[PDB]
């Protein structure tokens, strides 16, 4: 999507694996705020806007 | 709401639609330059309409917003940029008559061709079938024929255009509230609005007469030893007492004399410090020659060249089946595109061409960060001058051993420097007498001093009283000897090659200073020094956002510009030219005694 | 040139966080009503990108992908994957099993 149209899923109720994003190298950008990566693959959060 | 923040929204629209429509505009003209054919042709006449009308329809919407409301300095110095009419202002028949009259004249000066009366079954095109010539003939009146050919050829057909010419860009000049089209080339140094750093349209002439005053004796004991020595190569023609004749200068009109090393030579017995072989030997590409220049930049602290310049430029001719311009530039395309067109082959000329170029590129890409219409040189000199002062720091010996090029047991004694140092002021030093007098003969006739039926009687009196060089036979008013130059009969502006040459040396001093270098200044190089390249990128990121005096300060400490970096750098070679004057006469006649 | 991608260049106010804006109204520069045309200081709000692959890296496009990671008072359902060690029998061992 556009940035002024910028797409929103919500994602819910399902097991998120952040390690396979983490250790891709695909990515230039993997900037965190408010948490790390590393734990990430442990905490539980109730939903996810991507 | 207010008008400052109105200009400011239209400036951000401005900026946004024209960084695009330029882009498309530069993309079309390399396409062009990069492959010639006919439907490339078109596509780049369509986008420059296109962007001469968006131009006019921003100039349009522009001039509505009053500039006495506004405060910010940039704000106000994109309006004033923008608010300017250009030929708008001038009537529509007028405007197609003078545009008509520019188009004529690069069809005149690129299609002309001129070759001996009784044999006209085949003629020669001036580049390169008359620049061999005259770069490398030793025949007196083989290079009198074709400069008097060529000249009343060109001049015959070019002299009521250029009446007519001089006659729309003053109606012009003066729709658009200047005196002249001369005060139009000179508002490019016209500094407004800042406090101490007001810069204006009549000081530029007075600075460049009291820096020509300083240049006289170093230019009048360098043309006492050009005309002994050609009075050496051409026994009977030249006179002691007078000036040089002008179809003996090494180029076509006089511009450069670096075709005369070979003739005036100091010391021809000792060897040259030509590095062509060594690069030959060790096979050296154009890619390896620009990771080198790319080497020696980020030597001095200055970013290394974008993926997309090595993946997009062209470096190597591209062969027969593809046609492409061979002229070496470099390309500020817009949005972080930068590419250098050239056809480099392995010299010490393209070596230094690519360092020049990717100078060029360097400060392209410094003021990346400014907005679009901020996007140039302080002044028309510094855009230049940024890339001679790279062509300084590359031709020296130091910088050819620390690369390899050079061998390490190479001798550097006085008498190379010397020969060097001549051959530095063949091409640097002697361009400047006839650049101030080309510019100042055609501000006299922009601003009416010479009537157009005594153009030519005064032009030569100039050329005898500044240049040095008298005409072979007279010329009467039939002829136009100035626009067979390339730049004049197209409208651009001489001044920046005075300016450039100017702020090259006052660069190179301040670099220098910098880098802390101990010795004679033109045995200095710049790299491997962090703070000189940071002193550089600080002038260099400012753009067109500070006015010229303040960024001069910024690098050299002074708030004009000084003639006395460049007689520091030719300190050596004019006391060696004071010694090796004593027997001959120093200066010129005015007379017609060599030849009329 | 690819002009698919969008972005609002003015609006009156900044946004909220996590705010989206769809609108197409004309951006009102001026005193002067804009009346739904684009004269003068009068901007529509949305200008176009012009991506090419010949751009340079700070020009070229990125997709971007953001994820808001909240906990609220609900019973939290996106877990990670937690690791299982594998089984071992008939030792004394510390079992964890489902918590
Ligand atoms: C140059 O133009 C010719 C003519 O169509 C074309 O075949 C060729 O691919 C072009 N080359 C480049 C490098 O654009
Ligand atoms: C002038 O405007 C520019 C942006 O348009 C801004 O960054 C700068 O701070 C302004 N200068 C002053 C003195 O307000
Ligand atoms: C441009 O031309 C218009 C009309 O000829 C005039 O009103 C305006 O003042 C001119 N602008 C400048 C900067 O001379
Ligand atoms: C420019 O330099 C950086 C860091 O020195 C390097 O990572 C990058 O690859 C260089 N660019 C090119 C085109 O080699
Ligand atoms: C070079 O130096 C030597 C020794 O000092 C001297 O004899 C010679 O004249 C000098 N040559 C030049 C051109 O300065
Ligand atoms: C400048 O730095 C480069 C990089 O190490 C080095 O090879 C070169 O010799 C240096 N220049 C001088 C004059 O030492």
């Amino acid at each position: 999507a556009s940035v002024y149209a910028w797409n929103r899923k919500r994602i819910s109720n399902c097991v998120a694996d952040y390690s396979v994003l983490y250790n891709s190298a695909s990515f230039s950008t993997f900037k965190c705020y408010g948490v790390s990566p590393t734990k990430l693959n442990d905490l539980c959060f109730t939903n996810v806007y991507a | 709401s207010t008008i400052e923040e109105q200009a400011k929204t239209f400036l951000d629209k401005f900026n946004h639609e024209a960084e695009d429509l330029f882009y498309q505009s530069s993309l079309a003209s390399w396409n062009y330059n990069t492959n010639i054919t006919e439907e490339n042709v078109q596509n780049m006449n369509n986008a420059g309409d296109k962007w001469s009308a968006f131009l006019k329809e921003q100039s349009t919407l522009a001039q509505m917003y009053p500039l006495q409301e506004i405060q910010n300095l940039t704000v106000k110095l994109q309006l004033q940029a923008l608010q300017q009419n250009g030929s708008s202002v001038l009537s529509e028949d007028k405007s197609k008559r003078l545009n008509t009259i520019l188009n004529t004249m690069s069809t005149i000066y690129s299609t002309g061709k001129v070759c001996n009366p009784d044999n006209p079954q085949e003629c020669l095109l001036l580049e390169p079938g008359l620049n061999e010539i005259m770069a490398n003939s030793l025949d007196y009146n083989e290079r009198l024929w074709a400069w008097e050919s060529w000249r009343s050829e060109v001049g015959k057909q070019l002299r009521p255009l250029y009446e007519e010419y001089v006659v729309l860009k003053n109606e012009m000049a003066r729709a658009n509230h200047y005196e002249d089209y001369g005060d139009y080339w000179r508002g490019d140094y016209e500094v407004n609005g800042v406090d101490g750093y007001d810069y204006s349209r009549g000081q530029l002439i007075e600075d460049v007469e009291h820096t020509f005053e300083e240049i006289k004796p170093l230019y009048e004991h360098l043309h006492a030893y050009v005309r002994a020595k050609l009075m050496n190569a051409y026994p009977s023609y030249i006179s002691p007492i007078g000036c040089l004749p002008a179809h003996l200068l090494g180029d076509m009109w006089g511009r450069f004399w670096t075709n005369l090393y070979s003739l005036t030579v100091p010391f021809g017995q000792k060897p040259n410090i030509d590095v062509t072989d060594a690069m030959v030997d060790q096979a050296w590409d154009a890619q390896r020659i620009f990771k080198e220049a790319e080497k020696f930049f980020v030597s001095v602290g200055l970013p290394n060249m974008t993926q997309g310049f090595w993946e997009n430029s062209m470096l190597t001719d591209p062969g027969n089946v593809q046609k492409a311009v061979c002229h070496p530039t470099a390309w500020d395309l817009g949005k972080g595109d930068f590419r250098i067109l050239m056809c480099t082959k392995v010299t010490m000329d393209d070596f230094l061409t690519a360092h020049h170029e990717m100078g060029h590129i360097q400060y392209d890409m410094a003021y990346a960060a400014q907005p679009f219409l901020l996007r140039n040189g302080a002044n028309e000199g510094f855009h230049e001058a940024v890339g001679e002062i790279m062509s300084l720091s590359a031709a020296t010996p130091k910088h050819l051993k620390s690369i390899g090029l050079l061998s390490p047991d190479f001798q550097e004694d006085n008498e190379t420097e010397i020969n060097f140092l001549l051959k530095q002021a063949l091409t640097i030093v002697g361009t400047l007498p006839f650049t101030y007098m080309l510019e100042k003969w055609r501000w006299m006739v922009f601003k009416g001093e010479i009537p157009k039926d005594q153009w030519m009687k005064k032009w030569w009196e100039m050329k005898r009283e500044i240049v040095g060089v008298v005409e072979p036979v007279p010329h009467d008013e039939t002829y136009c000897d100035p626009a067979s130059l390339f730049h004049v009969s197209n409208d651009y502006s001489f001044i920046r090659y005075y300016t450039r040459t100017l702020y090259q040396f006052q660069f190179q001093e301040a670099l220098c200073q910098a880098a802390k270098h101990e010795g004679p200044l033109h045995k200095c190089d710049i790299s491997n020094s962090t703070e000189a390249g940071q002193k550089l990128f600080n002038m260099l990121r400012l753009g067109k956002s500070e006015p010229w005096t303040l960024a001069l300060e910024n690098v050299v400490g002074a708030k004009n510009m000084n003639v006395r970096p460049l007689l520091n750098y030719f300190e050596p070679l004019f006391t060696w030219l004071k010694d090796q004057n004593k027997n001959s006469f120093v200066g010129w006649s005015t007379d017609w005694s060599p030849y009329a | 040139g690819n002009y698919n991608y969008l972005y609002r260049l003015f609006r009156k106010s900044n946004l909220k966080p996590f705010e989206r804006d769809i609108s197409t109204e004309i951006y009102q520069a001026g005193s002067t009503p804009c009346n739904g045309v684009e004269g003068f200081n009068c901007y529509f709000p949305l200008q176009s990108y012009g991506f090419q692959p010949t751009y340079g890296v700070g020009y070229q496009p990125y997709r971007v992908v953001v994820l808001s990671f909240e906990l609220l008072h609900a019973p939290a359902t996106v877990c990670g994957p937690k690791k299982s060690t594998n089984l071992v029998k008939n030792k004394c061992v510390n079992f964890n099993f489902n918590g």
